[PDB]
């Protein structure tokens, strides 16, 4: 009932922790998203992601599917920025099954000329959908706005790379990416010396391997919604960094988002804040982005077209009123209880857990358990999240927005 | 979306995280 | 054999010449350019360009169409940032009829539901044919990024609005900017008298009727394309101001393109400073556009894609040479002999007087004769020039290119 | 395009003009 960790030497993490219970869940961690891909080979990691029950040395496309699904299996495969992460769920009799699957996926796909060219138009229905939520929309250019290289890349590939991502492309993106050095294997309901045993056989990939350059930029899409998403940041602190825990806790005083059904949001000092003023349909909340060699924090708004530019200037000023000094000990008291709570019910689930020890494992190389996290959260000061208010307002800004601009301002437009 | 109640939850704080699946669907 | 120029009481400019030549050429010009779009009609200018023969009070759709071409005819729509211009062309015998069609598409189009909802997917033809010429991408996106509103609209529709332009906004968008107050009505071979005549009965509509607010941006739009578009301007200078003729010059100083079929060059500043380096294809030519109450001066290059970063620096150094003092006065000398020359060579048609004489009619109120115009260039300083250049490397820049952009810098790269 | 020859010329200085017609082709 503890959480058992190793680093083999060539630098594989392998965490596991035997809470037997009935169902099985094991995470294959990657530093291999979106950042990694370059200017000539954009929207590869996207298809990789897509094609994950393509033939493998191992196993035929069908041997994965009709074997996955005869146990009541589920693959999965999860990218971030800076991360992509494999995930085998099971009934704990049939882990062998799925390891097997999991290390053909990873360590042997063959990507065979006909099966990527046929999956190639699966890139479009699955961007499409996603672009469904105008969130991603906002984000995506967000992200291209503030930084000119890794961070910069979207999770989805561009239009003009579908039906032009090639074989020899995603072998390339495994071949440097999948290597025993950058990776993270977790194991929930499991033994640990069984996962030390397989990692050190079957996951021995030679190692075949820029900061991320934040620039500040501004992207405006125009359509007709009606409905005006924003999002408005600046630089950051990277992960790993008290700053960063200043932030976060600074995201939460400013509100992060709704604790109550149809809530008013009554300790939100956001909404209040445009609420004070502008009476109809809106929402707003702080937008915090932590990463390796960076991170973005700002407010996010959703507002009527022609209210925008009252919405996010509403918004914007109560952020300058922390940053020159305006914060109780009961607004940060909330703010930490808040951030508090919510880490530990993040980390509920059989899910939320894994993808947790799992970040951690690349992003540090170690586990920190709850306990020390909430003394980190209380162990920021006013002054660090006054500071870190502060550090927006100055900082230099980068912004998206998409909806009817007619009323949205541009940056320079404060 | 026609109202306050329904359009809050939407203003976004996650930075994205894509997850496609086998027999699950995309999010 | 000289133009006469009448203006109306309510404002209409008519302007005629009886050069009788066995061909007439009548130009309705109009204040009616994208400029004139808000966010929320954007692309209506588009469809009005495409609908000229859609039936009107006067004509059906079939008639215009099998009227027109009974005689040989030609009826032609074109749209600038800040005009649109509608031209007749036949043989001389037959100019009452064709009139008849220009006033009628002008005068009293009717913009039927079923004939509106008809033309829709031409805007997408038109646009998509047009976006064929790579030049329209980065010159469009240019604009969008100098500019915070007017001059920023592009011609050609945006797609969120294909589809969706309607009757009612065709209606509004003539009734609201086709008045006499912002007509110019040009004739070549035919009688002033009679054009008085047909203005002063059949254009008499009643005026129905904010300032381009360059801000200075950057758009990159990644594909494969291996040649790299770019454009980089900085504010210049309106149109009718005297400094608007020292940019004209040190257009032709730093070179707008070939003299000579395969030529080298050997007189262009931008294409020699670009060639001692880099010795491959390329193109390279200074831009200028100048407007009603704005200009954009810079250049353009085309490049390999890897570069663009060697190629764009080559040639703005080019300019930062001229602004610091390096000019002689063979170069300035060549320069007006080019502008002069081609300003002349520019109006050598029907076709090229017939849209100058139709340009300055809006644009001032006014002919200038082609010898007034070329004293107006040789009363340019090489202090001007150097003036001018001086402007573009200190002022605020804006730029727009294409292509992979791997090696493709951003403003605040220099 | 695979030369400067071809090339030259492309670069643009004219701010764009459409024009569509009823019999010629759109430019």
């Amino acid at each position: 009932q503890d959480l058992e960790f190793t680093r083999l030497p060539n630098g594989l993490v392998i965490a596991s922790l035997e809470n037997y219970a009935p169902a099985s869940r094991i995470g294959l961690f990657i530093k291999a998203g979106s950042r990694y891909e370059n200017s000539n080979n954009l929207g590869t990691s996207h298809l990789l992601r897509l094609a994950s029950s393509l033939t493998t040395k191992g196993a035929s496309s069908f041997k994965i599917t009709r074997g996955i699904e005869a146990v009541g299996g589920k693959l999965s495969v999860t990218s971030t920025r800076e991360n992509m992460a494999y995930t085998v769920e099971c009934l704990r009799d049939d882990v062998d099954i799925l390891m097997e699957f999991l290390l053909n996926v990873t360590t042997a796909p063959e990507f065979r000329r006909w099966e990527v060219a046929a999956l190639q138009p699966q890139l479009r229905i699955d961007k499409a959908v996603a672009l469904q939520n105008p969130q991603a929309h906002v984000i995506e250019n967000l992200h291209a706005a503030a930084y000119r290289n890794a961070l910069a890349n979207s999770l989805y590939c561009p239009d003009y790379r579908i039906g032009k991502v090639t074989p020899v492309e995603l072998h390339d993106y495994v071949q440097n990416h999948f290597t025993s050095a950058r990776m993270a294997l977790i194991g929930l309901g499991v033994s640990h010396p069984v996962l030390k045993q397989v990692a050190e056989q079957f996951l021995n990939i030679r190692g075949g391997l820029a900061k991320a350059k934040y620039h500040g930029g501004e992207i405006r899409e125009q359509n007709g919604d009606s409905l005006v998403h924003a999002a408005l940041v600046a630089e950051s602190a990277a992960i790993g960094s008290a700053e960063a825990n200043a932030f976060s806790v600074l995201q939460h005083v400013l509100g992060a988002g709704p604790h109550v059904k149809r809530g008013s949001n009554a300790t939100s000092s956001l909404y209040q804040a445009v609420a004070k003023g502008v009476h109809q349909p809106f929402d707003v909340s702080a937008f915090n982005a932590s990463y390796s060699d960076s991170g973005l924090f700002g407010f996010y708004t959703i507002s009527q077209a022609a209210s925008a530019g009252d919405v996010i200037k509403a918004a914007y000023n109560q952020v300058k009123t922390i940053a020159q000094g305006n914060l109780s000990n009961p607004d940060v008291q909330a703010a930490k209880n808040k951030l508090k709570a919510g880490y530990l019910m993040s980390v509920e689930s059989s899910e939320g857990f894994l993808d947790e020890v799992g970040s951690q494992a690349l992003a540090a190389g170690s586990y920190t358990p709850p306990s020390t996290v909430l003394q980190q959260i209380d162990a920021v000061a006013d002054a660090d999240v006054i500071n870190a208010a502060k550090k927006f307002v100055s900082g230099r800004k980068s912004m998206a927005a998409s909806g009817n601009l007619g009323h949205t301002p541009f940056i320079d437009e404060l | 979306v026609l109202c306050r109640e329904s359009l809050r939850g939407q203003a976004a704080g996650r930075p994205l995280v894509a997850s496609v699946s086998l027999n699950v669907p995309a999010s």
